[PDB]
RNA sequence: AAGGUAAGUAU
């Protein structure tokens, strides 16, 4: 029974599945040939790939980091509060001379 | 995305929240196509190694794996969820849905937060933690 | 500037001013900030050397 | 005369640091230190800092080994 | 040649003092630091997927977006170009049923 | 009419071997096969041009180890390697690549080159500024002829008499000319209205997009 | 994130992963720094890559540089215009800039 | 229509 009430869906769906799903394709293929896929834009150097021996593929070097201990996990950073000498400061302005 | 960890049935996923017992397990139940669950993942394998001492992140493809989608409600594009010691964890994060995050969030230290506030909660022994920042609004100005 | 010029204490106490302006808000300071502050209130301390 | 100097360094270079530093004797006889400033002229700094003018700069700095160098 | 040790009180061939002393005070505890980074390198996990996993990934991932790979251009989702199992809705009540509905599948 | 005076001064005679690379993810049986199929093989096609584009190499996109930030450059009979059956274009395209191997056929009296700047890439217009190493004075183009029709144009070699350089971003340019005195030999640049005495040998050190060449 | 994901899916394919695939990993570790070393305006060149490799990395580079700046340009006019956006999209436009 | 669920032990 569920059968019967999906194919009746699709048949109403069949009004302009055709019309609406090779509208779709000349857009797709419209979008493409301004924006090509991205596995498109490798397909070159991907076939360039097969004259990679293995010996080849074995020999690519492990990626290290060039910044040393104090960069790459430096310590803690202290906040510490300010002098009480700049509340002094503040506190001295704003005191005015008589003349 | 395609380097986090990935559970291929129901029950890898138990087997997964069972085995930890110090570290919450983050599992994003989602689909590695999905533009939202791609953003989310690779936040997720940005912090995936500053979050090894008390989080481990799993993926699961709810299509693959559509176990948990009853229970879980995982109908939305991405989910991100937390349990600890066999027990699901919610958060308050203020969008009205505490049981997960069903969003994908851009900062990776919002994250990182999320994770860690998550973890003091439930070895504190709580089931809901407050998280850091309030997401009932995008602070979009 | 001369080593004996009649001004040259109030030009460096009004430049150790300008440098203690961006610290007059109260705030937490960090290592170079207050690294920084050292080295004002060493040079006002001691204003000939 | 010189074959090891002219193995280690072009034989311009060595040239021009054995006719500045008086002669091979002369140049054997002087510190490792002061070779590297032979033929450094006192470029004059035109506004610029002195770093960009590159000071006790000599032959052996110009020479084609240590120019093949990244600058730092 | 022969040298006597200002570290051990004992003779020792002249070719082997550069390394006798450079081993002869070697902190103990620089050992017990090398042990206890080592113990903790084993006892490490796998972060991020193995080699295989990865390249798995990244074709079922493939296999899906055909708006990046592939030739032809289906949905997003889409994989071109019975049975259905049975799942706990997460209630008390209906634990029974569902287990038996698991057990009455298999073959 | 077949020869107006554009066709005898300007166009010239090139043959293009169109082959069509076969799609990677394919079996390599199903790959020969379809090479078999001749429908993936090469077919000789010929043309005629007004004037021949020349494809540049991408900018190195990094700082050199030693002289950072150094210019890129390349050599004329570098950029020249084009037209000739050992060297090969992949053309690639959104529905399959191609590979497409010219080879002149007639060299016209006045060749023009169209050096290939404002490419746009999949995001905006940027120009190739590598810095073409030519001479002005003397050329030969014999080895970029067939071999049966090297009989046929006994003249290969071309001078430089005019020169279009592009100074600026591709966004807003400005357009300089350096034409070649027939009469005195000198070398003139005009920019509008400016008019100044450019040296022969700083004509190569430019931007150049379009050369005329005559082969005397 | 399809750029890096394509690079690397064709990069794995052509790898005869057979006997190498825990190279994998380290080739997205090369796709990162020689992106890095874009970002950074330092130069970029591993003794030990092999040719056709190094020239796909260079290309995922340069379309991804392309893709950046003009990015990092959309979204500066937008913040000009006066588009409402995050916090952390101004942190990282202005990064860009 | 929402962004307004305390969590925790016990049957």
């Amino acid at each position: 029974a569920d059968a019967i009430y999906a194919a009746l869906d699709k048949r109403m769906d069949e009004r302009r599945k055709e019309r609406r799903e090779q509208r779709e394709k000349e857009e797709i293929e419209k979008y493409r040939m301004e924006r090509p896929k991205i596995q498109q834009q490798f397909s070159d150097l991907k076939r360039k790939l097969a004259e990679v021996t293995e010996e080849e593929w074995l020999s690519i070097p492990e990626v290290g980091d060039a910044r040393n201990k104090r960069q790459r996990n430096p310590r803690y950073e202290k906040l510490t509060p300010v002098p009480d000498s700049f509340f002094a400061k503040h506190l001295q302005t704003g005191e005015n001379h008589t003349s | 995305s395609y380097m986090l960890p990935h559970l291929h049935n129901g029950w890898q996923v138990d087997q997964a929240i069972l085995s930890e017992e110090d570290r919450v397990v983050v599992i994003r139940f989602g689909h590695d196509w999905d533009p939202t669950c791609m953003k989310m993942d690779e936040v997720l394998y940005s912090i995936a190694e500053k979050v090894k001492n008390f989080a481990v992140i799993y993926l699961v493809d709810i299509t693959e794996v559509p176990d948990f989608n009853k229970m879980y409600e995982l109908y939305d594009p991405c989910t991100v969820m937390f349990f600890f010691r066999n027990k699901h964890i919610m958060i308050d994060l203020g969008t009205g849905n505490n049981n997960k995050i069903n969003w994908a969030m851009e900062d990776k230290q919002e994250m990182v937060d999320i994770i860690e506030t998550v973890y003091r909660g439930a070895r504190k022994g709580r089931g809901l933690v407050v998280s850091p920042k309030d997401y009932s609004t995008k602070y979009r100005y | 500037p001369p080593l004996s010029y009649k001004h040259d204490t109030k030009l460096l106490i009004l430049a150790l001013e300008r440098l203690k302006e961006a610290y007059s808000v109260k705030s937490r300071l960090n290592q170079s900030q207050r690294e920084e502050l050292g080295l004002i209130e060493q040079a006002y301390d001691n204003p000939h050397e | 005369i010189a074959p090891n100097l002219s193995i280690i360094i072009g034989a311009s270079t060595a040239a021009k640091i054995m006719g500045v530093a008086g002669g091979l004797t002369n140049l054997s006889k002087m510190p490792a230190c002061n070779i590297m400033l032979l033929g450094a002229q006192r470029k004059t700094l035109s506004g610029f800092s002195s770093t960009s003018v590159l000071p006790h700069t000599g032959y052996i700095y110009h020479s084609d080994i240590v120019q093949s160098l990244p600058p730092d | 040649e022969y040298l006597v040790s200002p570290i051990t009180g004992e003779k020792i061939p002249a070719s082997k003092m550069q390394e006798h002393m450079r081993i002869g005070l070697l902190d103990p505890r620089w050992l017990e630091q090398r042990d206890r980074s080592i113990r903790e390198k084993q006892s490490d996990d796998e972060v991020y997927a193995p080699g295989l996993d990865i390249e798995s990934s990244l074709k079922q991932l493939a296999e899906r977006r055909t708006d990046i790979f592939g030739v032809e251009e289906t949905a997003i989702g889409k994989k071109i170009g019975p049975e259905e199992k049975v799942t706990w809705d997460g209630h008390s009540g209906s634990m029974a049923r569902t287990q038996q509905a698991a057990q009455a599948n298999i073959t | 009419k077949k020869k107006t005076i554009v066709t005898d001064v300007f166009q010239g005679s090139m043959r293009i071997f169109t082959k069509k690379l076969p799609h990677p993810d394919l079996p390599a049986e199903e790959k020969e096969q379809l090479l078999h199929n001749d429908e993936y093989q090469e077919t000789m096609v010929e043309s005629t041009f007004m004037y021949l584009t020349l494809d540049l190499p991408t900018a190195p996109l990094y700082k050199d180890e030693k002289e950072q930030l150094i210019i890129p450059q390349v050599p004329l009979f570098n950029i020249l390697a084009k037209f000739n059956g050992i060297t090969e274009k992949e053309y690639k395209t959104y529905k399959e690549n191609f590979l497409k191997r010219f080879q002149l056929t007639k060299l016209p009296p006045y060749l023009i080159f169209c050096i290939k700047r404002f490419t746009k890439n999949n995001f905006f217009v940027e120009k190739n500024p590598t810095i073409v190493n030519f001479p002005i004075t003397n050329v030969d183009l014999r080895e970029y002829l067939s071999e049966e029709v090297q009989a046929v144009h006994k003249n290969t070699t071309y001078d430089l008499i005019a020169n279009i350089v592009h100074d600026g971003k591709p966004s807003e340019g400005s357009y300089r000319i350096h034409v070649l005195h027939h009469g005195t030999g000198k070398w003139y640049e005009l920019q509008d209205l400016q008019v100044t005495d450019i040296l022969p040998q700083m004509i190569t050190l430019s931007e150049a997009y379009i050369q005329i060449w005559k082969r005397r | 994130l399809e750029l890096r994901a394509a690079v690397m899916h064709d990069i794995l394919d052509m790898m005869p992963e057979g006997i190498k695939q825990n190279k994998a990993r380290t080739i997205l570790q090369h796709l990162s720094e020689a992106w890095r070393c874009w970002k950074a305006n330092i130069p970029w060149k591993v003794p030990g890559l092999p040719t056709p490799i190094e020239n796909m990395i260079l290309r995922y580079v340069k379309a991804k540089a392309d893709w950046w700046t003009n990015t990092a340009h959309y979204n500066r006019e937008r913040i000009r215009r006066g588009a409402t956006v995050d916090k952390t999209v101004c942190k990282k436009n202005l990064g860009r800039l």
